[PDB]
């Protein structure tokens, strides 16, 4: 009764085959790349509008690799988006070491990851290889994780 | 009236495993279910249940 | 390791070929029947029926599941949960693979023979229709090979796939072995260039882009009529190189392999004739004419013997396989002669007469044909 | 240990199957019946045939199996069984199904010695049972020397013997080899100056490899790798292999020899420098499985035959196994009818006996009876 | 060396080597059993329906199969015929033609019990009575020799005759037994010199001063497996250049096919029945060659035919047989074929009449002629 592990390991996709959520009816304001969080800004018609995470956001979901939707190589404004809202993606980061084991994380500016010891949110669930001289990270995702500020 | 139900799993690695004798782990399970069916009619005939009425 | 086999079957063409080489030429081979009346109305209602296709992929999912059902309902007045009075009528015929058939009723009353073979079966095709139920005479049961009696069991009475894991990674590692000859002949040469202190020059920066694009170019242009210039004191451009060989015949050994564990052989799995000698691919195509009709004889035939008494009419019947041969019009013509002298050749001073010479000369199959009458 | 092999490897359960099977598809005739028609009427209407062919195959791999028929008759099955030609029905067991219950010994009889009563246990959930000897048929495998036989409860020994298992094991065992020996026939080596003295696990030692990983997947013909020629070596090293697959073919011999089938029938590969040998090999197999048929699948004939024919002396003919051939047979039919009247004009053979004679022959003529 | 003293017989060498290798099998099994299915016939019979009807009632070829196993390989076996007599099982047989069964046993359960040297009878030197103990908890008892026969393998020396108590010895002699023994270690040589085809060797300075058994050298084991198990065509190893050097040794392999064959030709050799036969290999090099192997194998098989088999039945016929004086015959043991036997029949049926018609060769002799060679003409009896 085993969770099976995916293979192709790149920035932006999934890792896992865990339990996950995809809201595919979204689009978006400005350019986002792969990997990076995301941040509601309004609600048009059931439609949810994202743009890339500003100092001050809380986050939503993780931007999701699609070899269809996006043919350039990022995801555009005006364009139909994929996020994940639950489950283990690998995340952009700007850290140089990997944190400790099932910490809190903390996103700086631009969706990235900069922290390892926030109050509350996603953890840190023990993925860390390198990309590009920068490194990825695994995340897990949770659906009510980080609440709004009233 | 009412309606009654289980489940139960099996992995394809017990399928695929053989046992020297008896029979095999899929038909128990599936006789098992059977019989908590019968048992639990049998338990609501003869003894109730106050939240059910 | 191994995987479900509906994964292989559309994805790999050896095992479509593996799975579907023998059923297809086994049905589509045909049969003659005997103790009829005619034969040409018989073959009318064959061809308007139509029903071979569905037969085929009966046989085939029979074959690699390890078993399938076909359901076949009668223009009948009643129910068809219940048995099924004599009669020579049907309108269709459908199979459904292993999947969706399951035991519902068991019977084993002592004094019938039919004690262990289920009365009714449960049938869940799905596509938002209902399961429902089938009586035992209106259904046919053919399984895959013969397997020992605990898996028999243990598989609720279904046989095994014909791709044993055995099979499975032997063809498996067929491909590894072409990728791996693949890397073999991309790894013939290499050249290797040393330029002292190239260590020192730090990464992703203008120089080291510079170093490399100039690589490029100067690899691009190279061959028989040109030529290269390098620094004596500084650096040196060697090449190296490495051979292959036996490559063809070692992969030729992994195909023997896999023709000896399948057990169809190269003319049919292969499809390269040996060329050596001229008529010795007769003698291979007669051997597996022999052992496609031993596998014949054992699942085609209980097929039929369940489907005709739905569809004649008189009582007593009997099936004959033709001999499975492609035949030669000038041998035909040939064979004609002699056998059309033999039957008239010495008839003249015995009891044999023309009303039986006849039909002695329609027993063959001839190209002559003529009215029946006297 | 034996079932798992046979259903889990396919060379077993070639060398296992491949005789059984097409012996029974063979075919036979029957002597002393008016005729045929009917009796192949019986013959496919009782239609137990691959059952037979089970019960053969179990018990020429597990070295015993027992076949039982229930006759119409109403008696229990216990007691014996009265003179007919009755039957509705027939099944088979494997070898560890059947036991034995009491003895008869009484010297009077022939039969003393020998198992009067038998045990059954099928399983499935019904009570094993008790069968007369007459009703069922036992039918064993190879032969065993005595001291063996009766240490095995009377009962055969398995095709499949030590021997032949660790030849079929050894196969895969050189198989495999030969895949490592085609991945290592060729290495490269890449030496750096202080590369020892590298950390592990560290960020470091990770970009190492990643660029090694990406170099040498960008090596080839058409490309070169630039190394420091102070600090660094890049050199190469490989191996010839030769004879591998005469080493296989020799194994596979191995094999052959040991099994007693020869090779286009287990290797099924036709030679190909030969165009009408194979025939001949074919011949020879023909003879062996004829050699073998002669001495078990008979007494499945009498112990079957007299309880469907109510005729009084009857014979059992083996069809003679040899593929047959339109043209061929034409010809054999111009011959053998001219042979059986060319000269039978002049004595006192008549027609009531060359009819006879004609459709005893096989032949594509059909013909009405009568005179 | 000791043994189980309940196995403690000549049985648990030979008859070890019978039960478990199959090569063995064959050598023993091939010749007896086909050359008792050859079959034979009878002349001198008013018809020979009724008497293959009884030969089958009676059934007991399988048991004449395994009494010739048994004579063959043990070096001797004994059967023993009952025959519906109203008589105790001692005395000796009054003439008659019947039979209630026969059964064979091996070479260990038969003894001589009573010794005739009688100057008048010709029949001095031989047991007159037998012990026979078969066992199976019931008692040991006598049989006279007139209703036995006794079977032998092969001739030796007399003075191995007489210590062998007029038996004879094993097919499977020391020297065939041994030639089949060192090939198994000949494919065991063949298979440890294919895995040795290729080392690899990895040298570390100052490895040799790593401490045992611990972690340290754990893990350096763990390295060494998966780096070993990662490399191939497609990827490549680095290494320190001061404290460590990995190497590659090779080495040749050829001959060892034909190597192998050469052996099999001396097992051949030494059996005495041929390729065709024995590795059941066809030459594949020729068309029509392996036919004349094959009958070169009926003329040796009918040859120690017979001297074995005939003895079988003149002991076992006339115990069966009403008729006063009859002769047996065997079949030329040739696989006929359809075709073949069409023509040959065309031959006989047209020398049988094409000139008889001119002598006084009449059809109630011409008939007897033309059906006494076994035809498919199926002809009713008569005139």
């Amino acid at each position: 009764y085993e969770n099976l592990f995916l293979r192709p390991a790149c920035p932006g996709n999934i890792s896992d085959t865990s339990t996950y959520n995809i809201d595919g009816a979204c689009v978006a304001q400005g350019d986002i790349g792969f990997g990076s969080a995301v941040q509601v800004v309004g609600i048009v018609d059931g439609v949810k509008v994202v743009a890339a995470l500003p100092d001050g956001g809380t986050p939503y979901g993780i931007a999701f690799r699609s070899q269809y939707e996006h043919l350039s190589g990022k995801i555009l404004d005006g364009e139909v988006c994929n996020v994940v809202s639950h489950g283990r993606v690998w995340t952009l980061t700007s850290l140089g070491e990997a944190p400790s084991l099932f910490s809190k994380l903390q996103f700086g500016s631009g969706g990235v990851v900069t922290g390892g010891s926030g109050s509350a949110g996603w953890t840190f669930a023990g993925g860390f290889v390198k990309h590009e001289d920068g490194y990825i990270i695994e995340v897990q995702v949770k659906q009510n994780a980080f609440i709004a500020p009233p | 009236v009412f309606r009654l139900g289980n489940a139960y799993l099996i992995s394809i690695d017990e399928i695929k495993a053989g046992q020297a004798t008896g029979r095999p782990l899929s038909t128990r399970k599936a006789s098992a279910c059977q019989l908590a069916h019968d048992q639990l009619v049998n338990r609501l005939v003869f003894k109730g249940s106050a939240p059910h009425k | 390791a191994s995987y479900h086999v509906g994964s292989f079957y559309n994805d790999n063409a050896t095992a479509k070929r593996i799975v579907d080489v023998i059923p297809e030429e086994m049905v589509t081979a045909g049969f003659k029947i005997s103790g009829v009346k005619d034969e040409k109305e018989f073959k009318s209602l064959w061809d308007s029926y139509k029903i071979d296709p569905s037969l085929v992929d009966a046989l085939c999912w029979a074959r690699l599941y390890g078993g399938a059902a076909i359901v076949a309902i009668i223009n009948d007045n009643r129910m068809l949960t219940s048995p099924v009075k004599p009669g020579a009528k049907l309108e269709g015929v459908r199979v459904y693979d292993r999947f969706a058939i399951t035991i519902e009723k068991r019977v084993t009353n002592a004094r019938s023979p039919r004690y262990g073979e289920p009365e009714i079966y449960k049938v869940s095709p799905g596509d938002n229709i209902q399961p429902y139920l089938i009586h035992h005479t209106r259904i046919f049961i053919a399984d895959g090979e013969r397997v020992t009696p605990q898996m028999r069991k243990q598989n609720q009475g279904w046989g095994a796939s014909v791709l044993n894991k055995s099979l499975i990674d032997a063809i498996c590692d067929y491909d590894y072995c072409e990728s791996l000859a693949t890397q073999i002949l991309r790894r013939k040469q290499q050249a290797v260039w040393k330029v002292k202190g190239l260590a020192e020059m730090c990464d992703d920066d203008d120089a080291q882009y510079a170093a490399r694009l100039r690589l490029a170019q100067v690899d691009d242009n190279s061959g028989v009529g040109r030529a290269i210039g390098i620094d004596a004191e500084t650096e040196e451009y060697d090449v190296l190189n490495s051979d292959i060989s036996g490559v063809p015949e070692f992969l030729s050994s992994k195909m023997d392999r896999i023709v000896s564990l399948s057990g169809i052989h190269e003319i049919i799995i292969k499809n390269k004739n040996v060329g050596g000698v001229s008529a010795s691919q007769n003698t291979a195509l007669e051997t597996f004419y022999k052992l496609v009709d031993r596998k014949r004889e054992e699942d085609y035939r209980p097929l039929l013997e369940f489907l005709l008494p739905f569809i004649v009419d008189e009582q007593e019947w009997s099936i004959e396989f033709e001999p499975l041969s492609v035949p030669s019009k000038k041998e035909e013509s040939e064979i004609t002669k002699n056998n059309v002298e033999s039957v008239t050749k010495a008839i003249t001073e015995q009891i044999i007469d023309l009303e039986e010479a006849r039909d002695t000369l329609r027993s063959i199959a001839p190209e002559f044909k003529l009215k029946d009458g006297n």
